[PDB]
Formats: C-alpha cells, sequence, structure tokens
C-alpha cells in the first residue's frame, strides 16, 4: 500500500 | 480563522438548511464533526484537495459542498429533531492523512423544532445586591436571570460603563429546562463595595437571543435581539 | 532472504499540455505490482502482477483515493518549489519520490527509506535512523523546517515500520509462487569476428530472476577487465531479466577464455567456454 | 473506538490531574489531546506521534504504542484548566482524527477563609421577585439540587475578581432552607 | 540536468522465424523524462506499441520499456527510433537477433 507522508513542501 | 455561519440556527422538521464553513488560510483539508450530549465530537466527513476522503455519516440527508474553493458547506435535507446538535467544521494545512493538527471553527448550533411558534425570546431580570453582603463582605453581587426563552440559543454578557467585562463574572455553563418549551439561565457579577457605592458606575446584563432570521415567516417575531437589564450604583 | 517493497513517484509539470503528469509504480523486489498514470483513462490504481488482484474492492478504491491525493500533493509542491527557486510557470519541472521498507528472512523490519528529488537532483531524504531529514540545498531546508513542525519523520517512520512491513508480508505470501522463487539464467555464448585477426565473444544470461547477477570473463583462469564490455541488465518483459558480457580476443585463441555466471538461482557458478 | 478514563475528575487547585486514553483499534499510530471550554470550540492541547513523552509547561503527554495507550498529566492544576478533555487517535493511512468520549475536569479553587452566607436579592422592576444567593462557601461543600417544579437551584459557579469565590443561586420557602444539604 | 538515454533493442525470447515473440526497446539512464520511442518495421512505424510505467534509478535517471508483439521473419528488418532533448537527431538502432 502507498504511504508517502504528504506534508506540503 | 475558520468561518462558520450561522452560529445558531432554528429549523422546522422537514426543511433544508446549509451550514456554511469557509477558510481563507490556504488549508488543504477540511472536516465536519458533530457534537451531542452522548458523542462530544463524532466524525462525519473528511476532505482533502476538495475531494471526499472518508465519510462515517449513516444518512444520505447530509451532503457536503466542496466544488467551491475555501468552502465545505454542509447541506442537510429533510431535517429531523434528531439532527439537533452543534456541527463543528475543522481544517488542517496538510491533507488528512498527514495533518499535525486540526483547527476547529466556532460551530453551528442546530435546533430542529416541530413548530416554529414555540420560539420565544427571554425575559431578563436584574437582582440588586444585598445590604448585608455589602456590610459584611465589602462586596456586591448582582444576579442576572433570563427566563422563558426557547430554544436554548442565548449568549449572556455583562457591561460595566459600556465596556463588556469578564472579571468577577460567573454564568451558568448550560441553560436549565424550566418546562418542555422553556429554558432559564442565570449569572452573577461581583464588584467592590466602593465600586458599587459610586453612582457614576453603570451595570448592565445583556442576553443576546438568536431566533428566526427574516426568511422565516411569522403572523411579534422572535428575532435575534439583545435584551438587557440595567442598574446604577447607589451611595446609600 | 531479504525482501523489499518500494514505490516510485514522478510528477512533471508541462506548460501547454494540461495539468502535471503523475506516474506511480509499486515494486516488491524486482516485480512491479501496481501503477497509476494520471493520463490513463481509468483514473484508478491498476494491477500489474497476478497476485495483487487477490485484493478486494475496498483495497482498490482506497489505494486509488490515496494515490490521487498524492498527485494533488505533488501538484501543490511543484508550485511551491517554483517559488523557492524563483522559476517561471512556463517551464517544466520534475519531482521524484522513492520510498520503501525491507524485511529480513524472518519477515521482520530491517530498514526503511525515503528520498525525494527535484529536477533530477537530491532534494530531501529521510536519514537511516528514520528520526530526521537531510535536506540537500537551501530550498529543501525550508521544506525541512515545515516537516519538522509537522512531525513528518515520525509519521513516515510509523508507515515504514508498520503498514509498509505488514503489507509487504501479505504480498510475499499471496505472491509466494513467483516472488519467493528464483529463476536461474539460461546461458549460451556467441562469437563475432570483427576482423581477420580479432573476434568478439559474448556471454549471455537469459530468463533469470531476481535481477542481480554477475558476469565475469577470464583468460587462462585469470580475470579479464581489459577489452571487455558489460551491458546494463534489462527486462525481458515477462518478469525475467537479461544481460550479456563481451570480450574482444585475438582470433585463434577464443577457447582460452571462460565466462563465469553467478546467480542466486544457481547451486554453483556456471563456467562457459567457446 | 477511543476509550477515555475517568469520565469525570475533580482535583484541588495545585493538584495533579491524571487522564488516560486507550484505543481498541490496533492500527492507531498518533494521539492528540484537545481541550474544550464550555461554549467554546475544541483547541488542540498536545499531540504525540511516537513512543515516549512530551512536556510543555504544566502538561506532559505520554504514549505507549504497544499498549495503544496515552496519558495526559496536568501538574499544578488551575481553575482555568476546568474543561472537557478529548483524546483523538489516527492510524497511518487514515484521513481524520477519531475522538473519544472525553473527561470532564473540574479544578476546585483554593478558598483560604470561607465565610459561607445566604443572602436575599430583590428585582426592583418586579415585586414578589426574590432569589437567594449562596456565596463564599468552601469548594468541597455540596450544593443541594432541586426536585420540585417551579424551584431552581444552580450548580456552584466560581468567579474571580486573587479573591476567587464560590456561588450558587436559587429562586422560585425561605432562603436558609433552600440551600440545606440532605442525605 | 540532461542525461542521454541508453538504448537496447532485442526480443523477449530467442528469435525463431514464424513464432510469435515480443520486440523490445529498453531506454534507460535518461533525464528529463520526455522521450519519443518508436519501433520500426522495414522503416515504417509500428502501431499498437505499448510501454512500461515510468520508473527511475538511484541516480534519478529514468527507464522505460517499449514493446510490441511480433512474429520474426527472414526478410523483415526491425529497429528502434529514439528522440530526446540530448539528441541532435533521432537515434536509430537496428535489431540484431544474432547478437
Amino acid at each position: 500500500v502507498v504511504g508517502a507522508v504528504g506534508v506540503g513542501k | 480563522k475558520i468561518i462558520q455561519k450561522p452560529k445558531y440556527l432554528v429549523a422546522v422538521t422537514g426543511s433544508e438548511k446549509i451550514l456554511i464553513c469557509e477558510q481563507y488560510l490556504g488549508h488543504n483539508a477540511m472536516y465536519w464533526y458533530r457534537q451531542s450530549a452522548k458523542k462530544p465530537l463524532e466524525f462525519m466527513f473528511s476532505y482533502s484537495y476538495q475531494k471526499l476522503m472518508d465519510n462515517q455519516t449513516a444518512s444520505s440527508r447530509f451532503q457536503p459542498q466542496s466544488s467551491k474553493k475555501n468552502h465545505l458547506d454542509l447541506q442537510i435535507t429533510a431535517l429531523k429533531p434528531d439532527d439537533s446538535a452543534t456541527y463543528f467544521c475543522a481544517s488542517s494545512q496538510d491533507r488528512g492523512d498527514s495533518a499535525e493538527t486540526l483547527y476547529f471553527g466556532s460551530g453551528t448550533r442546530l435546533t430542529v423544532l416541530e413548530d416554529l411558534r414555540n420560539v420565544t425570546p427571554p425575559k431578563v431580570s436584574l437582582f440588586e445586591p444585598s445590604k448585608a453582603e455589602i456590610a459584611n463582605k465589602q462586596k456586591a453581587t448582582l444576579v442576572c436571570l433570563a427566563r422563558g426563552f426557547f430554544p436554548d440559543h442565548v449568549e449572556l454578557s455583562w457591561w460595566v460603563n459600556g465596556k463588556e467585562v469578564h472579571s468577577g463574572v460567573c454564568t451558568d455553563p448550560q441553560a436549565y429546562k424550566e418546562s418542555n418549551y422553556s429554558y432559564c439561565l442565570s449569572s452573577r457579577l461581583r464588584v467592590s463595595a466602593t465600586f458599587w457605592h459610586n453612582p457614576r458606575n453603570h451595570f448592565r446584563c445583556q442576553v443576546q437571543f438568536h431566533g428566526l432570521s427574516e426568511e422565516d415567516k411569522w403572523p411579534p417575531k422572535p428575532v435575534t435581539q439583545n435584551i438587557s437589564a440595567e442598574a446604577w450604583g447607589r451611595a446609600d | 532472504g531479504s525482501h523489499s517493497m518500494r514505490y516510485f513517484y514522478t510528477s512533471v509539470s508541462r506548460p501547454g499540455r494540461g495539468e502535471p503528469r503523475f506516474i506511480a509504480v509499486g515494486y516488491v523486489d524486482d516485480t512491479q505490482f501496481v501503477r497509476f498514470d494520471s493520463d490513463a483513462a481509468s483514473q484508478r490504481m491498476e494491477p500489474r502482477a497476478p497476485w495483487i488482484e487477490q485484493e478486494g474492492p475496498e483495497y482498490w478504491d482506497q489505494e486509488t483515493r490515496n494515490v490521487k491525493a498524492q498527485s494533488q500533493t505533488d501538484r501543490v509542491d511543484l508550485g511551491t518549489l517554483r517559488g523557492y527557486y524563483n522559476q517561471s510557470e512556463d517551464g517544466s519541472h520534475t519531482i521524484q519520490i522513492m520510498y520503501g521498507c525491507d524485511v529480513g528472512p524472518d519477515g521482520r523490519f530491517l530498514r526503511g527509506y525515503r528520498q525525494d528529488a527535484y529536477d533530477g537532483k537530491d532534494y530531501i531524504a529521510l536519514n537511516e535512523d528514520l528520526r530526521s531529514w537531510t535536506a540537500a540545498d537551501m530550498a529543501a531546508q525550508i521544506t525541512k523546517r515545515k516537516w519538522e513542525a509537522a512531525h513528518a519523520a515520525e509519521q513516515q517512520r510509523a508507515y515504514l515500520e508498520g503498514r509498509c512491513v505488514e503489507w509487504l508480508r501479505r504480498y510475499l505470501e499471496n505472491g509466494k509462487e513467483t516472488l519467493q522463487r528464483t529463476d536461474p539464467p539460461k546461458t549460451h555464448m556467441t562469437h563475432h569476428p570483427i576482423s581477420d585477426h580479432e573476434a568478439t565473444l559474448r556471454c549471455w544470461a537469459l530468463g533469470f530472476y531476481p535481477a542481480e547477477i554477475t558476469l565475469t570473463w577470464q583468460r587462462d583462469g585469470e580475470d579479464q577487465t581489459q577489452d571487455t564490455e558489460l551491458v546494463e541488465t534489462r527486462p525481458a518483459g515477462d518478469g525475467t531479466f537479461q544481460k550479456w558480457a563481451a570480450v574482444v580476443v585475438p582470433s585463434g585463441e577464443e577457447q582460452r577464455y571462460t565466462c563465469h555466471v553467478q546467480h542466486e538461482g544457481l547451486p554453483k557458478p556456471l563456467t562457459l567456454r567457446w | 473506538k477511543v476509550q477515555q478514563s475517568p469520565e469525570s475528575l475533580i482535583v484541588p487547585e495545585g493538584g495533579m490531574a491524571s487522564l488516560n486514553c486507550t484505543s481498541s483499534d490496533r492500527n492507531v499510530d498518533y494521539f492528540w489531546w484537545y481541550r474544550q471550554h464550555s461554549g467554546k470550540s475544541p483547541k488542540m492541547l498536545m499531540s504525540i506521534f511516537s513512543n515516549g513523552e512530551k512536556e510543555e509547561g504544566r502538561f506532559t503527554v505520554h504514549l505507549n504504542k504497544a499498549s495503544l495507550h496515552t496519558s495526559l498529566h496536568i501538574r499544578d492544576s488551575q481553575p482555568s484548566d476546568s474543561a472537557l478533555y478529548l483524546c483523538a487517535a489516527r492510524s497511518s493511512g487514515s484521513w481524520q482524527l477519531i475522538f473519544g468520549s472525553g473527561t470532564q475536569l473540574t479544578v476546585m479553587p483554593d478558598i483560604q477563609n470561607p465565610e459561607p452566607a445566604v443572602y436575599q436579592l430583590k428585582d426592583p422592576r418586579s415585586q414578589d421577585s426574590t432569589l437567594c444567593l449562596f456565596t463564599d462557601f468552601d469548594s468541597q461543600i455540596n450544593v443541594p439540587k432541586t426536585m420540585e417544579s417551579g424551584t431552581f437551584i444552580t450548580d456552584k459557579c466560581v468567579l474571580d475578581m486573587d479573591s476567587k469565590s464560590n456561588g450558587a443561586i436559587a429562586w422560585s420557602f425561605t432562603c436558609q432552607d433552600i440551600f440545606k444539604e440532605t442525605n | 540536468i540532461q542525461r542521454t538515454p541508453k538504448i537496447q533493442v532485442y526480443s523477449r525470447h530467442p528469435a525463431e522465424n514464424g513464432k510469435s515473440n515480443f520486440l523490445n526497446c529498453y531506454v534507460s539512464g535518461f533525464h528529463p523524462s520526455d522521450i519519443e520511442v518508436d519501433l520500426l518495421k522495414n522503416g515504417e512505424r509500428i502501431e499498437k506499441v505499448e510501454h512500461s510505467d515510468l520508473s527511475f534509478s538511484k541516480d534519478w535517471s529514468f527507464y522505460l520499456l517499449y514493446y510490441t508483439e511480433f512474429t520474426p521473419t527472414e526478410k523483415d528488418e526491425y529497429a528502434c527510433r529514439v528522440n530526446h532533448v540530448t539528441l541532435s537527431q533521432p537515434k536509430i538502432v537496428k535489431w540484431d537477433r544474432d547478437m
């Protein structure tokens, strides 16, 4: 499953 | 800076209302939670980038509106008294699976009634200090009473010399049920005996009732109004 | 032995050609098993190995939701990084992201990683302890400050040591017949005269899995790196890989060279001779 | 589901408030503690994203992830800490906070010299309008609740001028007996 | 950052005339990701060409596999034509089944 944390850069 | 309109809202059984939620903070996730007696903060809807991410509402009558940027309004159709609750909109800067914190708006308190004719504003009564308290404690407590209003859509404040004060004040956290169609609420303000003995000082209890807007029809309409009682200091 | 799960993301802004292209691919070891392409018709996460289709509809709806949210995240970040570097919107730029987890033979977490690039250069990377970030340039330090404030490393670590490892284990089990099977290389040799006095010997390895393999030439039992040619391992297209190694040798002496093949699927290394 | 204990807590001013929260969902990774004052919106107090502890001022949050357990410790408790305390959890890969049922914390003010008194007040805009004020009693004292219709007794209400004082109001019987304690 | 693609053209299985196979053109080591890849049969472009999903290596360079089903014959020549911003003119690499 996907799991990149997506806090904006 | 989450914006929720309106703060208080009366609706009739079977009608449809929009609860407005806007934020101009640049937040990418917005959410809806429901506050009731048994569930203080029940999750309803989660959106990221204007897309529905998750939903735990078991009624199709609740439809969020996400097509407009900065908004996540909540439309509720065929309203029932069971829907009465405080609806909290929230937002976070980052998307919902990565947010470090959620900020909550002020809430919309929704009350669904069978009959709009029961809506009535409060009568506000100001009770003056006891001479014995002034003589014994060198303090003076004024008690404000708000009775006979419906529904429980009231904000109570104290104004001393035209300036709202919060020191020396205690208001009941929740209105009491006087009957099935009537609430009452109380509060008190305590000051110094010297401050009360000064006849230049002015004391006012304000109850802001939230009732029907202008869209609701009426055959003395119980509208949003500030009802006040006031007293001046006395030398004595 | 060890196994890995890894995802690769690519987001490319394209002035004049619509919204940024977003491509996501998932691998277990050397086997691709899912993909997403923002230009495809489905707008869905799509299967690419038989054993991932063992997952029910909730899996595909939720992965599709999750990967499309990531594409929106990259869309925002493309604009944010343009501002950091003071770049005009009429230019094309690329964000790339790789992350994943390894497990050991016991199925337990071994390591996790996450690296991001901008325009083909290091941007920010999770450090090996999974507790902090190494940002590569000035712009990436702005990102690093935001990610520290949002506890991004702890959130990434929680995925990498939890969900990542758990789903890897499930994939390895569902895909056991192929993921945990080693395919040995089929080998042969070719000979190509290049002149009247020199010829090329090429050592082939075909149909092997996983992609790791070692091809080494020897002359008279001694290693040969001079006048040798090694090609990049390549996919055959059916899940196996191919590779060759070549050497230029004096004509008449071809039989004095040996090719040596090492692969996880071979009980002993193979020695080939023309 | 998020399980909080205890349901309500009364601590004295200056005391330790200890609050617990567990999740039955084995997938949870992060916890938040929110505080909501009455009539206000929930405000985030503490957040914790891995095993360990985090101290901010008088507040310490702990997380034991293997037990899916978080605790909030409030030292040197203040009357202004009185509020509804909501625990929230989120799993990696989930898209919202799920909140528990809350702990209602009451911090009783420290009353050094309680001088309990019961006064009668008059509304000058209306005759036969009288109510009783019970004031300046100690924080450990019970205020009677009513059972007859037409008669109302409010819960104790702390106001601050130091000089913090407790008070309760009753209206509808004389003033001394309305505030009497039974059981 | 501009990196020239490496190009290999080859068949999935050993070529045998009259037997269905797949013609592959593997491009790798390139950056940026925009790239034009055609498979040619006797100089003419082949339709229905499929490609793998964009991925990349430890140095961030991209790689792609283009492939089509085909039946090798004795007479038919096949090639890969690749264009990229690093290339002045398209690069054409013939398929050599005897490699």
